[PDB]
């Protein structure tokens, strides 16, 4: 930064504060005792779901060990325990009425 | 058998600055505008009426002071011929002593009015200081000058001979410091002569005579003067041009000069060159490449004429393949 | 720009790569006759394991097709076996009276094989088809034989 | 296993600008720039033609002063020896007296002349303060020049040894303080050596002698001081590089 003649000179910030930057800071949010990192997978227009989400549950069973201490997967919202579990269930009952 | 050429910063060999020596009316200029000026040329006249007249007045004076001081020095000699009895007294005689000793005073200052009439008489005529080529002329005729005022009437210089104040970087300086650790192109050490490269692109018929070991050095940037007197017969370079000029070629003639073909900087930050083995299967040296040089690379390290250096072939070739050379 | 400027050398290719937007190296290779790109893939990725952590690989082009599948075909050739069955199932309008055609359904392959191998020529798709017409005119000309027959 | 490198200017270990002690003429230059000067060596000449009848029109009036304080001496030695008889009085004998005394009065301002004359004689010539390798001219000659006026005629320098002023901004004084803190830069307290890295980063052929206490605290950055006494036997170091150093 600026000098004087001598070159008594101004290096970065010595007014100011250097950190990473949060490009906002305005979201907390928290799961159970503290923030977490949920990832909104959204539905695709044209997406193929349940064997994707199969996938996806490999996802997770391709990225599990590379982490960092203490880090710590969730499915915190998921559809898929509703809408796989929706079918596996409805899909049951209609397969088993069909027995009846 | 390398130097290096930069510009140059010529300064002509004299300035003077040609001022009024007394006050008076400008009778007339007694020579020429853009002339060669030798030295004493007689500048501009002005009226020594006054300083001639109280010139000749004062040794006229004087011719009175030395009049009356040799008469009364005579009556003074009488005393001495007559100080044997009571007929002159002593207090006259000492009287008139002193009275001689005044006369002669008066003598000293007539002797110091017709010196310094003479001086400004001198000053009446103005003559060149210096001698060479001077521009053109200021004060016309008619004109009133005056003493002391804070004007000035012209200025010389000298071509034949010419400066040149050479503007250096600080840091090759250094290597001319490393020249001063070689001293090998460096001959007759404190001059030598240095080839021009002036503005034609011809050069100047003879090359300048360098001057070596100035220690002239910025204050602010490091760009060091050296000056270096140079001839010029024909009168036309002018100082501050800017020309170029060059060292005469070279140094020690022992400089290993590969082509850049071989040259490797490697690895990361280094540089080496990798030759034939003496049983074919080859032999990578680091070597201490220098500055390139042409088409070519000088290396301080190792090397010498003769080595079994490569070009072609390096690709399929790693270390511990036998070779078959070829130029 | 030397009152200021000072240098070095170093190293830096000029043609870097990422693939799919990842540090990349183009690592092409050819196999010796004889042997398939599959025993290579088999290969470098058991050399693969000669690698560091988080360290990933892609094999593409046609190992890009063949990435996805080589041959989904011997699956069709199940599910063709199964309409070839079926449809002469009706045809014959029998219970497994069709069967006996089957066995004569690999008879086309015979020459294409040896015949490929005398000339000396591999599998392509144009070998694929080269199958497909032994066994259409030949096993054809058998349902001209049990049709007249029949 | 040794400390930080930072850089500090080099300055001079004595300059001395040469500066016209006589309103005048430039006369003949009686050197060359750049050179090795020493002192009392002459570097100008002013034109003495007015200084010489000023100091003859001195020693002629000194002269006459000689002239009258004889008369008036001789007056009081032959009214001295008759007093108290019918010869002299008092009366002429305290006029010669007066005589006398304005006659000293008048030697009084005859020897402020040749005084005066004699160091304006004496500042007619230019030569050099003190020793040591001169810096440019700033005037050629037939110029007109003033005494006591700001255009200085030259500044020699004085190189054997020779000074580095070692700046350093009030943020890391105090890290300065850390290490003199730590106690780890001072040892002699004074003066220690440190290494000298220049330009092309070939040291100096021995480091440097660094003083150490007196820290010249800014009244706006804190930079400092130290007056860095370095050798130079080579006497081309250079007083304006930029150069660096690290210590021991």
């Amino acid at each position: 930064l600026k000098v004087n003649q001598d070159g008594c000179r101004v290096l970065l910030r010595d007014v100011a504060k250097i950190e990473l930057g949060g490009e906002n800071y305005d979201i907390i949010a928290e799961f159970n005792g503290q923030p977490a990192s949920g990832l909104g997978i959204k539905l695709a227009t044209g997406a193929n779901a349940l064997d994707t989400a199969a996938a996806i549950r490999a996802e997770l069973a391709k990225m599990e060990p590379f982490f960092p201490s203490g880090l710590k997967i969730v499915y915190p919202y998921d559809t898929t325990p509703f809408v796989k579990i929706s079918i596996h269930e409805v899909v049951k009952t209609l397969v088993e009425a069909i027995i009846l | 058998q390398i130097t290096t050429e930069l510009p140059g910063r010529t300064s002509a060999y004299r300035i003077a600055e040609v001022r009024p020596q007394v006050s008076g009316i400008i009778l007339k200029r007694n020579f020429k505008e853009g002339s060669d000026i030798e030295a004493g040329v007689s500048l501009y006249q002005i009226d020594p009426a006054t300083y001639q007249a109280t010139y000749d007045s004062a040794k006229g004076d004087l011719a009175k002071a030395q009049a009356a001081a040799n008469i009364a020095q005579l009556t003074v000699n009488r005393y001495q011929k007559l100080l044997g009895t009571q007929y002159i007294s002593k207090q006259e005689y000492d009287q008139a002593l002193a009275d001689a000793q005044q006369a002669n005073a008066a003598v000293t200052a007539a002797k110091a009015a017709v010196e310094t009439a003479r001086i400004n008489l001198a000053y009446t005529k103005v003559t060149s200081p210096i001698s060479g080529r001077i521009g053109k002329s200021n004060v016309t005729e008619g004109a009133l000058v005056q003493n002391g005022q804070a004007t000035a009437l012209a200025t010389v210089q000298q071509l034949d001979p010419i400066y040149v104040d050479v503007t250096q970087s600080s840091n090759d300086f250094l290597r001319l410091k490393q020249e001063l650790a070689n001293g090998t192109l460096k001959q007759e050490n404190g001059k030598a002569k240095v080839s021009l490269i002036t503005s034609d692109g011809i050069k100047f018929p003879q090359d300048g005579t360098l001057e070596f070991s100035d220690v002239t050095v910025d204050q602010t940037t490091g760009c060091i003067t050296l000056r270096a007197i140079f001839p010029n017969p024909d009168h036309t370079l002018l100082p501050g041009m800017f020309v170029r000029a060059r060292l005469e070629e070279g140094l020690n003639p022992n400089a290993i000069l590969v082509p850049q073909q071989g040259v490797t900087r490697t690895p990361r930050g280094d540089a080496t060159v990798l030759v034939v083995g003496a049983d074919d299967k080859v032999e990578t040296r680091p070597i201490v490449a220098s500055q390139a040089i042409g088409d070519k690379w000088l290396v301080t390290e190792g090397l010498k004429a003769g080595d079994r250096v490569v070009i072609s072939g390096l690709q399929k070739v790693r270390p511990g393949v036998q070779v078959k050379a070829q130029e | 720009f030397s009152a200021f400027s000072s240098s070095r050398w170093e190293y830096g290719s000029p043609r870097l790569e990422r693939y799919n937007g990842l540090p990349s190296m183009e690592i092409l290779g050819q196999a010796a006759p004889g042997k398939s790109t599959g025993e290579a893939m088999e290969l470098m990725e058991q050399l693969a394991s000669k690698l560091p952590t988080g360290v990933g690989y892609d094999w593409t082009g046609m190992s890009y097709q063949e990435r996805l599948s080589g041959n989904q075909a011997p699956s069709l050739y199940a599910i063709s076996l199964i309409v070839v069955f079926l449809c002469l199932a009706a045809l014959y309008e029998s219970w497994s009276i069709p069967f006996s055609v089957m066995l004569v359904v690999p008879l086309g392959v015979i020459g294409a094989l040896l015949a490929a191998t005398f000339r000396g020529l591999t599998n392509d798709v144009y070998f694929q088809v080269g199958l497909l017409t032994t066994i259409g005119l030949s096993a054809k000309n058998a349902i001209l034989i049990v049709e007249f027959a029949k």
